[PDB]
């Protein structure tokens, strides 16, 4: 009956049966599309599945979960098939849900998903802290932005066919030249401007279809979620500063460094606490300088391979190879005398120098002709042969090497997910796709990214795990709608998020394992003199802010800053002249911080020389270096560098893997697209021609009849290796990735117009790179960075080598009625301040049901509401006042909100005056909810959660000043070159560098990389004359109108590169705070 | 990048003197049929004749011609004037009244816009006053902060000595 049953369950064949049918039903039902035969596979899986069943039920079977599952989709399938039922289209949905059983058959799996779920339940209390903050933040951006982005030009006075879901209605409202949804602007000052004949009103639909906007709760949650992960935020930036002014860019700040950086850096060290946890409970052999050098030249004649090249030179580099495995094959054939090969092959590394060999006399005899040219691209593997000799590179492989065991669940448990939400977003989503393809694009075509097929939900997938989830769930709604869109997405983001973080962590864990002169020299030292002289050093500094545009329209200012500089001058000149009367001559040049004083003052000296002769004025550039002054005057600014000192310069030894698997990287890139993304334009509108009409390049250069054309290269393309490396890096950060990705795509052959995604399969190359060349990187140099952190951590111990001896002090400060008015006995009472409580969540509730469009019998009553509201906060005060001092903090800011919400609820006594405007003293009574943090008022898991804050405030705020003086030289020397380049592109009415405001928010964009591809494609705009080299500018000295590409790029590599190492140091300062609590 | 700025309503004997004059446009996008005229300057009446612009350049075909250039630019956004060695009987006020035309094939609107500026050529100019204020303020600063580093080094010195 039930016997014999474990005979053939514990069989290890009927595990490995299943498995391989799994993986037919699988691969069968997704990677291919040939029917016929889809109607007797699947009656032969149901066959074996309930076998299976029949089979695993008699032995005990609802005990394991994974049953649950095995047991309800079969039982569903088998009502259907043969009932009169049929909803096929959910069938073939729930059959996807087979692919998880790769689970629980592979014990490893089952048990690492065993102890990750188990281990999720140390979450709940920042999930909720998470939502909590959301909820506030979102009540604040509908009190300050709510309508705002109805705005429009509306033409004024007002007088007397195609797609219809992109049908403009231009003869009421205005629009720009190519854009879908028309110009915000809005009253204020500093928002965007109207042409001129038009008035600002309030009309119509939102952007984006309507889904960007803060019009109700619910939508500002969703925006409010999109900034948290900081997907694609710069549109909505420029949408808010265009319909507002740039005085409300502060609410963004805020945001993001609350969010994007404290929140996940809760998760990060949870997760990092989680790990160790989990981990705790488990004949010429000396001649070799020869062979090094004929390895370094051969790697350096395959980068000078790029387009176009001269037969000349050409054939100089074929003989070059030719050579090389004329050595190479020479010295095989030494060492397989070593007696015999027997030992040969067993050496590992020889066992790959000989497949070295064996291709490189391929590739020479009958694969020259007839033969494919990617053969070629293995040629790079000989870059690892320098290897051999590298301890580094050595050290690192064989680290990984020993991790192997483990790594390989993680990898196939990340995979295994990949495929089941591929799957099953491609059977729930795809037929809409093409049932409504008209909403989704023009022309009625699928667009480059959608769900219709396997591979294009796969690519999906892999980009939601990127990121980039917002611009393809805006189609999903469109084509799907909501209800169904939202959920999956979701799922997909969390639990990839997850499973991505995990094994960062691991990876991470993994590769871890004449009395004068007395008195000058008194002079010098008073206290008074240091703090004047930094005085005037914080005034020479801050004069370079007004050196904007409006130079000349503020006549006056500009003669008192030109005799101030000479002022400044003459200070720092009868400074050193003492310094050098005092300490000696020669000890002054011995210390290094009065070294970089002595450039500062030759700066100060080249400065006011050069303004004297024309010839000379490119010297005034140099003062640009002046802000490097306050570096060596403060002693806060010296401890942060000897910080990043101490703890950063030691990764250069790892760095040159990396950049030698950039260089990897390029070449094969080099080889393999370099020339081809030649493409033939309509030279005013930028469109292509289609393949039909132009289909070579000599019609793109017909005979005059009709040359409506223009053949032209791409700003971004590998036609050699350093265009190649900085098309790498734009690739690496996520921007303008994807006009990369199409270019290649489209690219047929060297002069053949390229056409719409020929060859798809490119997507490896990208996704190759993304995998080996950045992801693993990171992580190997950030365990570099923690190691020395946890070095000098124990060298001095300290609370951090960021902060000043004398802020230690501070941080172990921190760190530490009779006449019958009774009513101090109840005031005290938990009933009363349960009371209280209930009132400031009642307020918030009530806070959350308003909306846009909204009736007046609904908009009074939530007025009297808040109206109320503020009668039981001043008789609280008034009862308070009676059990009773002003000396309590908090009790301040309470008596302060309670006079603030009544001189506004009331105004000017209910009748004085008006624009006070509505909605103020919902922000005002809301701002009390703050009292939900304190220790013994609230949830003590959102005062434990808060606490590394309060404890890490000095380190920040000594980095957080750092990175200000490095945006402020970067601003002022920005604003002085890039102020008169044409506007486009990222370069715009908002972002732009006019003015050090707009330079400082540019320069934040770009430290977030919110697009700074858009900016340096608007300084490229020399690249084909796009510009006027002599316009006049009114009202100004200065001729001209171009960008100079040499002088960008090295401004935002360099920027880009400071700004990523000092973040990556200010997120150690808070994950090591949190692992320290968490200790106890 | 267009700046507004005041013309100087000061001019010396002797000189050529520039007239500025900038009228910005509220989008820099967009493009006008611009027209440009300069009235007379003279102590009856001033509406007269100067320098017109309709299609290109044009004559004043009367006696205020030849001492007169063009400076303006390209895309007429400033519309400056240069007049020659200014004699003492060139003075008082010059008008310009731009006015330009829109076109978004829906509604054509029209938008004018004067400015006006008094000149006189004095015989001969003065220094400008706070260019010689500012010099005194400067000297007196740095005749100040270089007393007070001699008298610290007169008392420290002589407390040192003992
Ligand atoms: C109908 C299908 O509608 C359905 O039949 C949906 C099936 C519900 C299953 C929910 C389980 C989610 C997987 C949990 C994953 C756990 C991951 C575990 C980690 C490895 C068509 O929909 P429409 O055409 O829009 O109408
Ligand atoms: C000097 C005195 C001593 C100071 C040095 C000591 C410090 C040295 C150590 C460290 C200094 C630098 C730290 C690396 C941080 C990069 C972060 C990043 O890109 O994001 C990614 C990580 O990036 C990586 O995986 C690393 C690869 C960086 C190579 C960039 C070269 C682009 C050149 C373009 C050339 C274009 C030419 C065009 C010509 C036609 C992931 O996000
Ligand atoms: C499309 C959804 C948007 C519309 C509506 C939004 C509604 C609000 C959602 C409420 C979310 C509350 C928690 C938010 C946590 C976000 C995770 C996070 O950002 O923290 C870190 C990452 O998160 C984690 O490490 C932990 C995440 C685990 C949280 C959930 C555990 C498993 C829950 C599975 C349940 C399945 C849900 C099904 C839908 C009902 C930081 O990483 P990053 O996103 O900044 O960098 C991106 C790199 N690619
Ligand atoms: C022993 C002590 C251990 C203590 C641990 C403490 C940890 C300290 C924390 C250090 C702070 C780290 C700063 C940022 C961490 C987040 C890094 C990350 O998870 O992903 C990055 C990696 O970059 C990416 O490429 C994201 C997309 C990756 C695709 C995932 C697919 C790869 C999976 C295939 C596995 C195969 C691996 C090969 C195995 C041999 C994304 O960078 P970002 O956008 O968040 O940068 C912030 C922007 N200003
Ligand atoms: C650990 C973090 C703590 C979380 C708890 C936060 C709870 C605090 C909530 C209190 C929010 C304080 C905002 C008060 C600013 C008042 C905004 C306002 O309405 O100003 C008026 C005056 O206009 C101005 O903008 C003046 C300059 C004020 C703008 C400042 C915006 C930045 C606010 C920063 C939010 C961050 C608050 C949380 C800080 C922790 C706008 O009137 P309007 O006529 O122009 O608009 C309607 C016309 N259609
Ligand atoms: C000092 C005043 C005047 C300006 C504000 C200084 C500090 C707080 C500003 C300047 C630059 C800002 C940072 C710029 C970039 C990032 C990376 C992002 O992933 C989280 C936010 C974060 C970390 C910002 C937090 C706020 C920030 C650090
Ligand atoms: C309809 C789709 C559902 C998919 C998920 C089904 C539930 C899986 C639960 C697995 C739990 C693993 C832990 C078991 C207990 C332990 O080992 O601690
Ligand atoms: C932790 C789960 C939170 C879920 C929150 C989902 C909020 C996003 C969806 C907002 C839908 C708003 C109403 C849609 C219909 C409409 O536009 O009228
Ligand atoms: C491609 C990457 C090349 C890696 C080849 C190196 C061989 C690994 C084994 C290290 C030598 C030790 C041994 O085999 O005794
Ligand atoms: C946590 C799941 C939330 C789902 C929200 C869907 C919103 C539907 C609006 C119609
Ligand atoms: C204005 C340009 C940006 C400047 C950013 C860095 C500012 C550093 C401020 C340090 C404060 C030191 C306080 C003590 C000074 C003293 O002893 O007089
Ligand atoms: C760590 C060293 C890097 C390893 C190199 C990985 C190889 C990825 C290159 C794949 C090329 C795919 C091109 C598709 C065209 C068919
Ligand atoms: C969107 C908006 O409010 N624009 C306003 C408009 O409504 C108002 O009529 C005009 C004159 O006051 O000022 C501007
Ligand atoms: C005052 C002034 O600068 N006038 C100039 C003029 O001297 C010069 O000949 C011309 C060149 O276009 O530009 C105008
Ligand atoms: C200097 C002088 O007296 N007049 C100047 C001179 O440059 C010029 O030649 C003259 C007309 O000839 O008008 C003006
Ligand atoms: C493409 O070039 C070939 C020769 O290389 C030529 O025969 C053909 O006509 C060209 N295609 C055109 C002109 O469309
Ligand atoms: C320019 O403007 C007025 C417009 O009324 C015009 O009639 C006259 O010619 C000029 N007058 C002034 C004061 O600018």
């Amino acid at each position: 009956i039930r016997r014999t049953t474990i005979k053939v369950l514990v069989h290890p064949f009927f595990q490995l049966f299943i498995l391989i049918s799994v993986l037919i039903d699988c691969v069968f039902m997704s990677l291919t599309n040939l029917p016929k035969w889809r109607p007797v596979l699947e009656n032969t899986l149901l066959g074996i599945y309930t076998f299976e069943i029949l089979v695993k039920l008699f032995a005990r079977f609802l005990g394991d979960p994974w049953n649950w599952l095995d047991f309800s989709v079969t039982v569903f399938e088998v009502i259907i098939r043969y009932s009169p039922l049929d909803f096929i289209p959910t069938l073939q949905t729930a059959r996807t849900l087979r692919i998880l059983k790769i689970i629980p058959l592979n014990q490893g799996l089952k048990s690492l998903v065993g102890v990750l779920i188990h281990c999720l339940k140390q979450l709940i209390g920042v999930i909720i802290l998470t939502l909590f903050f959301l909820s506030i933040f979102s009540l604040i951006g509908m009190g300050l932005f709510m309508g705002n982005l109805k705005h429009k030009c509306f033409r004024w006075p007002q007088e007397n066919t195609g797609n219809p879901y992109y049908i403009r209605e231009t003869e009421n409202f205005y629009y720009l030249e190519g854009e879908r949804y028309a110009l915000l602007c809005g009253n204020r000052t500093d928002a965007g401007q109207c042409p001129e004949g038009y008035v600002c009103v309030k009309a119509g639909i939102n952007p984006d279809q309507g889904f960007t906007n803060f019009d109700s709760f619910g939508w500002a949650l969703f925006a409010l979620f999109r900034l948290m992960a900081q997907d694609y935020p710069e549109v909505l930036y420029h949408q808010i500063l265009y319909a507002s002014g740039k005085v409300y860019m502060i609410f963004f700040v805020v945001v993001s460094f609350l969010f994007s950086f404290y929140m996940a850096s809760l998760f990060l060290g949870i997760l990092a606490m989680a790990y160790e946890e989990e981990k705790q409970r488990v004949m010429a052999p000396f001649t070799d300088l020869f062979l090094i050098i004929c390895i370094i030249l051969n790697v350096c004649f395959l980068t000078l391979e790029h387009y176009p090249m001269s037969k000349q030179t050409n054939t100089l580099l074929n003989i070059g190879n030719l050579v090389f495995i004329g050595i190479f094959t020479a010295e095989m054939i030494f060492k397989i005398i070593a007696m015999h090969p027997y030992g040969y092959f067993q050496v590992g590394w020889n066992i790959f120098d000989s497949m070295i060999v064996f291709h490189g006399l391929i590739e020479l005899c009958l694969a020259n002709v007839a033969g494919m040219a990617l053969l070629r691209l293995f040629r790079m593997l000989r870059i690892f042969k320098l290897g051999k000799y590298w301890p580094t590179f050595q050290i690192l492989m064989w680290s990984l090497s020993n991790s192997w065991v483990a790594l390989k669940d993680l990898v196939l448990l990340l995979f295994t997910f990949i495929f089941f939400s591929a799957a099953f977003g491609m059977k729930l989503f795809g037929k809409n796709y093409e049932e409504f393809v008209c909403h989704i694009d023009k022309d009625c075509q699928l667009p480059r990214w959608h769900m219709h097929d396997f591979f294009h939900s796969f690519l999906n997938v892999f980009r939601i795990l990127c990121g980039e989830w917002v611009e393809t769930l805006w189609d999903c709604m469109e084509v799907a709608g909501q209800s169904w869109c939202i959920p999956f997405y979701l799922m997909v983001i969390l639990i990839g998020n997850l499973l991505v973080l995990y094994l960062f962590l691991a990876l991470v864990s993994s590769f871890s394992s004449q009395n004068i002169r007395k008195t000058c020299c008194k002079i010098v030292e008073n206290n008074w003199f240091k703090c004047f002289i930094g005085l005037v050093t914080l005034l020479s500094t801050g004069t370079l802010a007004f050196e904007d545009i409006y130079m000349d329209q503020r006549k006056t200012i500009k003669i008192l800053l030109e005799y101030a500089d000479m002022i400044f001058t003459y200070i720092f000149i009868l400074e050193m002249l003492l310094k050098w009367m005092a300490y000696g001559f020669k000890a002054y040049f011995s210390n290094g911080w009065y070294r970089l004083d002595f450039v500062v003052v030759i700066v100060f000296c080249l400065s006011l020389i050069g303004k004297t002769r024309e010839e000379l004025k490119p010297l005034i550039s140099m003062k640009f270096l002046r802000p490097l002054r306050v570096l060596s005057q403060f002693e806060r600014m010296k401890v942060v560098v000897r910080a990043l000192i101490k703890t950063t310069l030691p990764t250069l030894n790892v760095f040159l893997v990396c950049l030698m698997i950039w260089l990897i990287f390029s070449i094969m890139g080099v080889d393999l697209f370099a020339g081809r993304f030649y493409e033939c334009i309509d030279p005013t509108s930028g469109e292509r021609f289609p393949s039909s009409e132009v289909m070579n390049k000599s019609r793109c250069e017909s005979l005059l009849f009709n040359e409506s054309m223009l053949w032209e290269n791409a700003k971004m393309n590998f036609d050699n290796v350093g265009n190649g490396f900085l098309s790498l890096l734009q690739v690496a950060t996520f921007n303008g990735w994807i006009t990369i990705m199409n270019s290649a795509i489209d690219s047929v052959a060297v002069n053949i117009q390229p056409h719409f995604e020929v060859n798809i399969y490119m997507y490896c190359y990208f996704i190759n790179f993304i995998i080996f060349g950045v992801f693993l990187p990171l992580s190997m140099l950030i365990t570099v960075i923690i190691d020395n952190f946890n070095k000098h951590k124990i060298k001095l111990g300290g609370s951090n080598i960021f902060i000043t001896v004398k802020q230690r002090k501070q941080y172990r400060r921190l760190k530490k009625n009779k006449l019958q008015g009774f009513i101090f006995d109840v005031v005290t009472s938990q009933a009363f301040n349960v009371i209280v409580m209930v009132l400031i969540c009642f307020q918030a509730i009530a806070m959350m049901i308003d909306t846009d469009v909204q009736s007046l019998q609904m908009s009074i009553a939530l007025y009297w509401i808040n109206s109320i509201f503020v009668m039981l906060y001043t008789m609280e005060c008034i009862l308070k006042l009676i059990a009773f001092y002003f000396t309590i903090a908090w009790n301040i800011f309470d008596f302060m909100v309670v006079i603030f919400s009544i001189t506004g609820l009331c105004l000017p006594m209910t009748v004085g005056s008006y624009l006070v405007p509505p909605s103020l003293v919902q922000l005002i009574l809301l701002s009390r909810i703050i009292h939900m943090l304190r220790l013994g008022k609230g949830p003590k898991v959102f005062h434990n959660l808060m606490l590394p804050l309060m404890l890490s405030l000095p380190a920040l705020l000594n980095i957080i000043l750092l990175i200000f003086l490095v945006m402020f030289i970067y601003a002022v020397f920005g604003m002085y070159n890039f102020a008169y380049v044409k506007k486009e592109a990222g370069i715009n009415d908002v972002s732009n560098f006019e003015t050090f405001g707009n330079s400082m928010l540019c320069l934040f964009q770009v430290a977030i990389f919110a697009g700074w591809d858009g900016m340096l494609d608007a300084i490229f705009n020399s690249k084909w004359s796009d510009c006027d080299p002599d316009k006049i500018n009114p009202g100004t000295q200065v001729r001209g109108d171009c960008g100079n590409p040499s002088v960008g790029i090295f401004y935002f590599v360099s920027y880009i590169l400071i700004s990523w190492l000092i973040i990556v140091n200010m997120y150690i300062v808070v994950v090591m705070e949190f692992l320290n609590i968490a200790s106890k | 990048v267009c700046v507004e700025v005041p013309s100087e309503t000061e001019a010396v004997q002797g000189n050529p003197m520039k007239l500025r004059c900038i009228s910005c446009m509220k989008r820099e996008e967009v493009e006008a049929t611009t027209v440009v005229e300069w009235f007379y300057r003279p102590e009856g009446g001033k509406d007269f004749l100067i320098y017109e612009y309709r299609n290109g350049h044009q004559e004043v075909e009367s006696p205020f011609q030849g001492r007169l250039q063009w400076n303006g630019s390209k895309d007429l956004q400033d519309v400056s004037i240069t007049v020659l060695n200014v004699t003492l009987n060139d003075s008082g006020l010059y008008t310009c009244n731009v006015s330009r035309e829109f076109e978004f094939e829906a509604h054509r609107p029209f938008v004018k816009t004067t400015r006006l500026i008094p000149l006189r050529v004095t015989e001969e100019a003065g220094e400008d006053f706070t260019s010689v204020v500012s010099e005194i303020m400067m000297y007196i600063l740095l005749v100040f902060l270089t007393l007070w580093l001699l008298i610290e080094m007169i008392y420290c010195y002589r407390k040192v000595s003992k």
